[PDB]
RNA sequence: UUAGGCGGCCACAGCGGUGGGGUUGCCUCCCGUACCCAUCCCGAACACGGAAGAUAAGCCCACCAGCGUUCCGGGGAGUACUGGAGUGCGCGAGCCUCUGGGAAACCCGGUUCGCCGCCACC
RNA sequence: AGUGCAAGAGCAAAAGAUAGCUUGACAGUGUUCUUCCCAACGAGGAACGCUGACGCGAAAGCGUGGUCUAGCGAACCAAUU
RNA sequence: CCUGUCAAACUCCAAACUUACAGACGCCGUUUGACGCGGGGAUUCCGGUGCGCGGGGUA
């Protein structure tokens, strides 16, 4: 890459879909998850707040108690045990 | 069910190939195994399907190898009819072999080691470059053209 | 059917488009309330660059307020055809422009529910003239 | 330059003109010769059929259409025919003209990509096919070996 | 509409009738919403839930079925308001819920306007929730006095037939009263 | 749901168009400004108070596919592209065979002029 | 369109405009991610909390600077609270 | 209206494929103790080739 920011070839997965513009539905943004839930980590282009290194977009981990009102979503990176603080804005349940 | 024999050697074949080969209970060129029809055996198989040979074989022919090739989990012990009868499920090989082929037990759950080493093709076979379709021996078979190589193999 | 079709009339603006005021006080007598200033936008060579700026003022004027004004604005006017709107509005003149429109129109200008009027709801150039003709004077 | 440097469908398509600047115009005249008044109103349709994915300068495009146009005239300046060149030049090509240090070469020119099968030039003639002559000495100037395929014309 | 590329806003955008971004704020909270709505005639007011398909209305009140207690007032006024308000904010306590907060959907937050009095009522009725007192009509106004005293400067009935030409915000009283005790529905 | 309130999914719901519907459950337009409140000017809006009138708007209901959208049939196409294999072909560029997947545009014909939840209600 | 500045991205009853008011560009202490994918490594950065005190709002709530990703610096020594 | 062409830094579309988690089969581990945890000792940080996909370059 030609730097390395967070953002950095994120062109593609932090954007949006012409027809899925603007604000998102309130309903999932306030969902309420339960320890030991598995959620799909996935950050909403029109949701600034709440979101998480894009590296994790695409993760599946299992929600672990929270912290305010975000999550607190345990996950594994390769091989690598992480805890990932993300809002309901951005996850979604399992199955 | 499908008798899968390996019939390319292990160098330069990728990893995951030769893994498989080897879930399937194939470690050796020329070692062959039985393998039901399911949708998860069908997908290694189909992985696999550029170093091996396999098909349906007829009952007679299962038999022969059976017969000829089949093995305790340990030991010599030669696996004739008696064997099977004092040792299985069934009474006699033909007997052992229905079920393999109608898929209703398998070699381990018999007490027999998955795999049968066979024999190198006596006469030799069509080739290792080419698949059936073109002449070679590589993938699916007839079940008269996994006979004919099983028997060769005997 | 009519009555809840027949036209009306919906505020007159009485603005005084100047470039920089001492106007005000004309408009609100020849009119009977308050001026409110007109800011620009954009810089511009007529040494108008200033953004937020006062350059006119204008007066809406409703009910009979706009009548009582219309019954001496219009008489000081002649013209008529060409000069309306598409939607059965006027502008003459020291501008006055007069807005005209059907009895349900707070369909479109209130907050909850609000819609736009249907074109069909709508106030055509004729059915306008028409309607401000048979009030004391002539069209064309 | 030879064709050898240019000829392949090597390198990444190249021709975002807002990335890219100082492309030599192209030297191609026109792509509508003949009665370019006139529609596609002809008994017989000829073209000539490209055999390989290649690359064609503009070089061999101007001079591969002048040598075919320029002996349509066997009927005439203003004769009754219409000829076109269906693919223009967008791939722009470039030249490392210090060794391999920094050899981002420099903009030298431009070419057509054209895959085998395509057709890269269309005449339309009544049955007169002088045309069939114009490409020979057509695709004597282009890379390629081709093909010269006659469409609507059962009169043989 | 235009094109595949066109944004359509929600349908609940569309018809101007739920403005998302307040409504997200308001499900912050993690409480029942009451909901405080009006009409030309009446006035509603609804607690509202969220729901796996949308909301879930547990207890509502609506100042028509006002009179199925006494009510022989018009129903599209301050008196009113309170007073369903009261009446959902109980039949609420009857559904077990004990907060809230308010809910006035497109509406302004004029002082001493009606949702407000639909608030206070709710409040009174036993539920818990987060206001502001001086926001609130002085409780005359809520009694409908502001009514009566429009009435004194009569010299016409006020109102068409309807009940008395002075009105009575003591009707108010004796219907607060009413519902504060015992009776079907509450 | 003989017209309501809050929503979910957020165009299958958009855009445009036709027909129908109200002494009342109703919603509206509508009437009107003493009050709470209100317009950098206007009771337009906002807010409050109310029913003389109206179903023309809206709204609700029934329907139309011309545009936009969703999904499906047949055709394009097992084409383009592609994971695995080859002492197959080609000067080469590149192609071909076996095996496992598999498109887009476009045309023609259907579909789509929202679906669903909770509450209230001759 | 605008949103201070590259590029890409977010935003319409707003993240933009206008008006008004305010100083949360607050003190303290943490969790986590990043810096450094995987996989050890400082400063720096961010997301998300808690404690204290406040601003605005009817209120839910929003404010841990500017919509997001650049705008930064160890030990020793000095000045400063 | 008709007609002729394109895109590494275009996208109304869109694979094969790669990838997170989960179940199932397979295989493996429970005297051959896997998975994992803690500690001792390194070597190593000139690589090269074939194939697929590449970017640069006439090569
Ligand atoms: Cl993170
Ligand atoms: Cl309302
Ligand atoms: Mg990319
Ligand atoms: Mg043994
Ligand atoms: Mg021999
Ligand atoms: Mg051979
Ligand atoms: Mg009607
Ligand atoms: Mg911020
Ligand atoms: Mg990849
Ligand atoms: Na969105
Ligand atoms: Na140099
Ligand atoms: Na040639
Ligand atoms: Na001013
Ligand atoms: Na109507
Ligand atoms: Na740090």
């Amino acid at each position: 890459p030609s730097s390395n920011g967070p953002l950095e070839g994120t062109r593609g997965k932090l954007k949006n879909k012409p027809r899925d513009r603007g604000t998102s539905p309130p309903q999932r943004a306030v969902e309420e998850f339960d320890d030991g839930e598995k959620v799909h980590l996935k950050i909403d282009p029109s949701v600034p707040n709440g979101r998480f290194h894009p590296r994790f977009d695409g993760q599946t981990g299992t929600v672990e108690g929270k912290q305010g009102d975000a999550y607190k979503v345990d996950i594994v990176d390769g091989g690598k045990e992480k805890t990932i603080i993300v809002t309901a804005a951005h996850l979604r349940r399992q199955e | 069910m499908h008798a899968l024999v390996q019939l390319r050697g292990e160098v330069n074949m990728h990893t995951d190939i030769q893994d498989t080969l080897e879930m399937l209970n194939i470690h050796h060129v020329n070692h062959c195994t039985l393998v039901p029809e399911t949708d998860a055996y069908r997908g290694m198989v189909a992985k696999v399907n550029d170093f091996v040979a396999f098909g349906e074989p007829s009952q007679e022919t299962l038999e022969t190898v059976l017969a000829t090739r089949a093995e305790p989990l340990e030991g010599d012990a030669d696996v004739d009819d008696e064997w099977v009868a004092e040792h299985t499920d069934y009474d006699d090989i033909s007997g052992l072999a229905f079920a393999l082929l109608s898929e209703e037990t398998t070699l381990r759950e018999q007490g027999l080691s998955p795999t049968l080493r066979l024999h190198p093709p006596r006469g030799g076979h069509d080739g290792v470059k080419h698949p059936v379709k073109e002449g070679g021996q590589l993938g699916k078979h007839d079940t008269e053209g996994i006979d004919d190589l099983l028997e060769a193999m005997r | 059917f009519h009555e809840m079709r027949e036209p009306r009339i919906e505020k007159v603006v009485v603005h005084m488009g100047i470039g920089h005021a001492n106007a005000e006080d004309i408009l609100g007598e020849i009119t009977g309330q308050m001026p409110v200033r007109t800011k620009a936008k954009r810089t511009v060579g007529e040494f108008d660059i200033r953004e937020g700026d006062p350059i006119g003022a204008k007066v809406t004027l409703r009910d009979e307020m706009a009548e009582e004004f219309l019954q001496t604005a219009l008489p000081l006017a002649e013209l008529a055809t060409s000069q309306f709107d598409d939607t059965g509005n006027f502008s003459f003149g020291l501008d006055v422009t007069v807005n005209l429109v059907r009895p349900g129109y707070r369909v479109a200008k209130r907050d909850k529910a609000s819609r736009s009027i249907p074109t069909k709801h709508r106030l055509n150039p004729a059915d306008a003239v028409a309607f401000i003709e048979s009030t004391y004077d002539v069209e064309v | 330059k030879p064709g050898a440097m240019y000829r392949n469908s090597s390198k990444p398509a190249y021709t975002r003109r807002e990335y890219i600047s100082g492309i030599p115009g192209k030297k191609i005249a026109q792509f509508d010769m003949g009665n370019n008044g006139a529609g596609p109103t002809y008994p017989a349709q000829v073209e000539l059929v490209v055999e390989k994915p290649v690359q064609i300068r503009h070089n061999a495009l101007e001079a591969a259409r002048v040598a075919a146009n320029r002996y349509v005239q066997n009927s005439g300046a203003a004769a009754n025919y219409k000829f076109r060149i269906r693919k223009f030049p967008f791939h722009v090509i470039r030249e490392n003209k210090d060794g391999m240090r920094a050899p981002f070469g420099k903009p030298v020119g431009t070419a057509a990509r054209v895959h085998g099968a395509n057709h890269i030039f269309i005449a339309w003639v009544n049955p007169d096919p002088n045309v069939e002559e114009a490409w020979r000495r057509a695709k004597m100037k282009v890379t390629p070996t081709i093909n010269i395929d006659s469409s609507p014309a059962g009169n043989a | 509409a235009t094109g595949p590329r066109y944004k359509v806003p929600m349908r609940r955008r569309r018809e101007a009738r739920t403005d998302y971004h307040q409504r997200l704020r308001l499900l912050k909270s993690g409480k029942p919403r009451l909901v405080a709505r009006k009409s030309n005639k009446h006035v509603r007011a609804q607690l509202v839930t969220l729901g796996p398909n949308g909301d879930d209305t547990l207890a509502s009140a609506h100042s028509s079925d006002l009179a199925e207690y006494g009510w022989e007032a018009p129903t599209g006024n301050m008196p009113s308001a309170y007073l369903t308000g009261l009446l959902a904010g109980l039949r609420a306590q009857e559904a077990g819920v004990e907060e809230a907060v308010l809910d006035i959907g497109l509406n302004s937050p004029t002082p001493g306007s009606k949702v407000f009095a639909i608030q206070e009522g709710a409040i009174d009725a036993g539920l818990d929730i987060p206001h502001n007192d001086d926001v609130l009509a002085d409780w005359q106004r809520t009694r409908g006095a502001h009514i009566a005293e429009y009435d004194e400067q009569l010299e016409e009935p006020l109102y068409s037939g309807d009940f008395d030409a002075a009105d009575l915000p003591e009707h108010f009283d004796e219907l607060r009263e009413t519902l504060l005790d015992g009776d079907i529905e509450l």
